[PDB]
DNA sequence: CACTATTTTCGGCTACTATAAATAAATGTTTTTTTCGCAATAGT
DNA sequence: ACTATTGCGAAAAAAACATTTATTTATAGTAGCCGAAAATAGTG
């Protein structure tokens, strides 16, 4: 069990299913940035790498 | 691939000196054109953003109608300036 | 092997800030402040 | 709903004050756009 799936379980899997997974679940809560002045202006988030 | 669009540019820059010769916003703005942008396209110099542009070099034929009002008249900007 | 066409290769040119130092009526805006309007909000 | 009390919001404006209008020298320095020419490479 500790070889292959180790002691440390907890921190580097939560951490490590943050960087991958929930970084694009954000951007997609906040893409397209707009504004009320000059309407015909947008700019969208399409996705993340780190 | 930057350097040899640069060439394109003028390209059409050229063109459109001969031919004077002679949500529903985003509509529109799906229907402008779309592009990749490479960082070597944009790329700026001392001459950028700045005062004055090629002029069109004279022809000759463009010298009778300006010697002949240079000659009429003493010497008048104003109007020549509607003539050309 | 040799013509024809082309992509360089090379100036050529044309402009173009600068600079000061006048003149000057605009000719911009800035901060600083003050004015004036509307909506902001809530109680009529 | 609508009227009144409120705060801010925007805009004047004031005073200043640097930013534009046309000159002339060049001089060296960029920088853009244009052929001018010259070699080179595809292809006959």
């Amino acid at each position: 069990f500790l070889k292959v799936k180790g002691l440390v379980k907890q921190h580097l899997d939560s951490f490590n299913y943050f960087v991958d997974t929930d970084l694009k679940k954000i951007i997609k809560a906040n893409q397209l940035i707009l504004s009320d002045v000059d309407p015909e202006f947008y700019l969208k988030y399409v996705d993340i790498r780190v | 691939m930057a350097k040899k669009a640069k060439l394109e540019k003028r390209r059409h820059l050229r063109e459109l000196r001969m031919r004077a010769r002679q949500k529903n916003a985003s509509i529109e703005n799906e229907y402008k054109e779309k592009v990749d942008e490479n960082p070597f396209a944009n790329l700026y110099n001392y001459g950028s953003y700045g005062r004055g542009s090629y002029t069109d070099p004279w022809t000759v034929e463009e010298m009778i109608k300006f010697y002949k009002a240079l000659s009429m008249w003493g010497t008048d900007f104003n109007l020549i300036s509607q003539l050309y």
